[PDB]
């Protein structure tokens, strides 16, 4: 049923969307609003195939009502996940807040966990030394380059034929930017390879004496007895990219 | 020994713990290789790349065959088919639709390039700083007090090796800004004042060394009425 | 609006954000630089802030018989600053910017759903009720070709604009990592004059 | 609009992606440290006011 007050000379209705929402009836005098049938999308949320095949579904958008027993989260429905109380790290993110996890064994939604709890002491006199220390390595991976590639309009577009490449010329110069750009990536991809590994002006040889005052090099230096003259390290990385 | 001296830590400190220290390093390096060997996710960034140029490249080729609104995506069937003045309709059609996708993939690629080039110039920066010197930036080269780094290849990318000093076995103690003596303050010159319970030391900051209180490690600057807080002790001359 | 576009939520709730936040600045208010290269040590609040400003080349005599002097300027500042941010209108526009940028593209993609681009209407069910397939094919084409260009130049402006707030978000955590777990040298990388907190 | 050729999935994906990275931006910016400390019961840092 209509509830604004419609202008007694009117027959349509319209928003800001330009959508009808307003219909005078055809038999008596009336107007209905109209609405759209509920709709959403569906995910479907599932551990590693070769763990287990049950899996959760997650309606967006939607109250439960509408459509391991049923949940409302502030994204949506949850269906086939069960409530705990406890609070982990994220396995699955889900929503605001809402994490998911295989845990018999069964699936979970819970509230993700930001941290363990911490209070270090604080008074107007105390202080803290430390007494020893510890030497860490870490490591850090960087993408420098990208694959160049080039492309050909004519044998593209067209085979052999020679109808469509003398139907091409309608089409002006559409086909020599795309050429253009693609030089540009190329040439630019050398560039930042240049940029980052050639900053060296000359070429250092390590003694063939490796005594450096007690450490032990040995997994990063070259390895002459390789063909390629690499590291463990370096063939181990080359080894697992495929 | 130049590279302790750089965060905070004497000499002293280095040259006798070296076998410590060079077992500590010998054993990180050996360690380090089993975290690359397993959790193969951890060279994602190095791969997607990969992945996504192929990906870009079938998709491409599986665009030629669609009718794009025609009778056929074959040229010669419509050549023979129809009679050539209805035919330009066709063609045109799939001229269209293999320029959009042309274009289409062209655009991808470009904006793809920008982010490769911002992450080449950040390695370059980290390959400039961390590797040919020192670096006081917090957590730039590594996580924690920065010593070196070593780089290594891969394919289209870069690996470094932060080697990073971390202190450890904290201990509590009682401290005072300044120490009165004859009327007089002292301020410590480098370090802190800390108290066992009966005595008073001066330290460093980052590795317990104590030592006894002399006006070779203090400065007066000042008289014993301003600072708060301040302890009386006696000072060797 | 809503007829095939939705909104996510985001991972992080409002009230994370806050933890996280309050965290960090009870670290750097009960530890100073210490926690953030190792475990959490204590020390006092002025003996801090005597290494601060040793760090920029004053001595240490020079806070300690000038703390309450010190104390109040700050408090004053501090104090400042929340009338700063009421009085002057356009203060958050940076952040108002991307809510008014997100508006209007969604608003256009919507509004270009009323668009003929060449046919007898712009409605599927007045040409599917009123002509014969053969014709509806060519109606239905035109608005296809209409549409799919619309959600092209869309999505393209979002990746356009996704870069940019990555960049953006790049220099802001570089900030955090800088100029709050520790003193900066770097000159107004962090505020105006020589960097003593964040 | 079934034979335009997959013109709709490689549409899907980049705004995944780029949900995807909106989130993983506010983790890499504010999740810096993984304990939450506490200030202390009584507030008296040398005068401050916090
Ligand atoms: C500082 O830490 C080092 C390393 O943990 C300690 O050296 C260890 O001492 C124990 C006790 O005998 C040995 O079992 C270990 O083999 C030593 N580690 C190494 C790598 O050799 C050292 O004792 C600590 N020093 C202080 C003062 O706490
Ligand atoms: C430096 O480290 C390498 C790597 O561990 C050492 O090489 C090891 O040598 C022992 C001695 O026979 C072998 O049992 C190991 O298999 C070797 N490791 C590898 C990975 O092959 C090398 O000895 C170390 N340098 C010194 C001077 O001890
Ligand atoms: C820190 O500053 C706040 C803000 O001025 C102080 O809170 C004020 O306290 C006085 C005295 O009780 C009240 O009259 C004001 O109304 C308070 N302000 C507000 C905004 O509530 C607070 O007292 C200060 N801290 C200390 C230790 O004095
Ligand atoms: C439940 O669904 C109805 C739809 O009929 C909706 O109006 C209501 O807001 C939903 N409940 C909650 C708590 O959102
Ligand atoms: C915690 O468990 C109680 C039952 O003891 C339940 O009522 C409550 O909803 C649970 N809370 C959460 C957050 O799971
Ligand atoms: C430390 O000294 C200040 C100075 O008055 C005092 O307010 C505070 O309560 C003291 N700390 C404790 C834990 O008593
Ligand atoms: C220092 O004292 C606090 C509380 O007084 C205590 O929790 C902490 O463990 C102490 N530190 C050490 C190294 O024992
Ligand atoms: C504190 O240091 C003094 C300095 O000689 C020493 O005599 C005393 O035994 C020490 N006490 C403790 C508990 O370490
Ligand atoms: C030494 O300090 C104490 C406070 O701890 C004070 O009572 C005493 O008067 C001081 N000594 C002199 C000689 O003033």
């Amino acid at each position: 049923e209509s509830n604004k007050k419609f202008l007694p000379f009117q027959q349509f209705g319209r928003d800001i969307a330009d959508t009808t929402d307003a219909v005078r009836d055809p038999q008596t005098l009336e107007i209905l609003d109209i609405t759209p049938c509920s709709f959403g999308g569906v995910s479907v949320i599932t551990p590693g195939t070769n763990t287990s095949n049950q899996v959760a579904v997650l309606y967006q958008g939607v109250n439960c009502t509408e459509v391991s027993n049923v949940f409302q989260t502030r994204a949506g429905c949850l269906i086939g996940a069960e409530y705990v109380n406890n609070s982990y790290e994220c396995d699955i993110p889900i929503g605001a807040g809402i994490c998911a996890s295989y845990q018999s064994q069964s699936i979970i939604a819970y509230t993700m966990s930001l941290g363990a709890e911490n209070s270090v002491a604080y008074s107007n006199n105390s202080i803290a030394i430390p007494t020893n220390f510890t030497i860490s390595v870490t490591t850090e991976i960087l993408p420098v380059s990208m694959t160049k590639t080039s492309v050909d309009c004519t044998m593209y577009i067209c085979g052999d034929s020679t109808e469509c490449s003398n139907l091409l010329l309608q089409y002006g110069s559409f086909c020599t930017q795309l050429k253009r750009a693609l030089t540009g990536i190329a040439v630019e991809q050398d560039k930042n390879t240049q940029e980052v590994f050639a900053q060296v002006k000359q070429i250092y040889k390590t003694p063939p004496i490796k005594y450096f005052g007690g450490f032990n090099f040995s997994q990063i230096l070259p390895d002459p007895s390789k063909p390629s003259k690499r590291s463990p390290i370096e063939d181990l990385l080359f080894n697992k990219v495929t | 020994a130049y590279r302790f001296n750089g965060i905070g830590v004497t000499q002293n400190v280095l040259y006798e713990n070296q076998k410590l220290i060079a077992n500590q390093f010998n054993s990180a390096i050996g360690k380090i290789q089993d975290s690359l060997s397993s959790t193969p996710s951890a060279l994602g960034k190095l791969q997607d790349v990969v992945n996504h140029n192929a990906q870009a490249l079938n998709t491409l080729v599986k665009q030629l065959s669609s009718k794009f609104g025609a009778i056929s995506s074959v040229l010669n069937d419509i050549l023979s088919r129809l009679d050539p003045p209805e035919a330009e309709v066709q063609i045109d059609r799939l001229i269209t639709g293999r320029l959009q996708s042309l274009q289409t993939y062209v655009t991808q690629q470009l904006i793809r390039a920008a982010e490769i080039r911002a992450s080449a110039n950040l390695a370059a920066t980290k390959m400039s700083e961390c590797v040919l010197g020192q670096s006081k930036r917090v957590d730039f080269c590594g996580k924690g007090y920065h010593l070196m780094s070593f780089p290594q290849s891969a394919p289209h990318g870069v690996v470094f090796l932060h080697v990073t000093y971390v202190p450890a076995q904290e201990k509590n103690f009682t401290t005072a800004p300044a120490i009165c003596h004859d009327g007089k303050a002292h301020f410590p010159r480098e370090g802190v004042f800390v108290s066992n319970g009966t005595h008073w030391f001066v330290t460093q900051r980052n590795f317990y060394e104590p030592q006894i209180i002399t006006t070779d490690n203090t400065f007066v600057s000042g008289n014993c009425d301003v600072v708060i807080g301040i302890v009386n002790n006696t000072v060797y001359d | 609006k809503f007829n095939g576009l939705t909104v996510l939520p985001p991972l992080l709730t409002d009230e994370m954000i806050a933890q996280y936040t309050s965290a960090l600045l009870a670290g750097t208010i009960t530890s100073g630089w210490t926690f953030g290269a190792g475990p959490a040590l204590q020390i006092p609040f002025p003996m801090q802030m005597a290494y601060r400003f040793n760090g920029i080349g004053v001595t240490q005599n020079v806070l300690y018989e000038n703390q309450k002097l010190i104390a109040n300027q700050f408090n004053s500042a501090i104090g400042k600053i929340q009338d700063s941010l009421s009085s002057t209108p356009s203060a958050l526009g940076k952040l108002q910017d991307v809510v008014n940028h997100n508006a209007q593209a969604l608003n256009t993609l919507v509004k270009q759903l009323s668009s003929k681009f060449g046919a007898i209407s712009s409605v599927l069910n007045d040409i599917l009720s009123r002509l014969d397939p053969p014709e509806a094919e060519v109606q239905i084409d035109r608005l296809i070709t209409g549409r799919l260009q619309s959600l092209q130049t869309y999505v393209t402006q979002q990746l356009i604009r996704a870069a940019e707030i990555r960049a953006s978000a790049n220099l802001a955590a570089t900030k955090m990592s800088e100029c709050v777990l520790g003193q900066s040298k770097r000159v107004d990388f962090c505020g105006k004059g020589y960097h003593l907190m964040s």
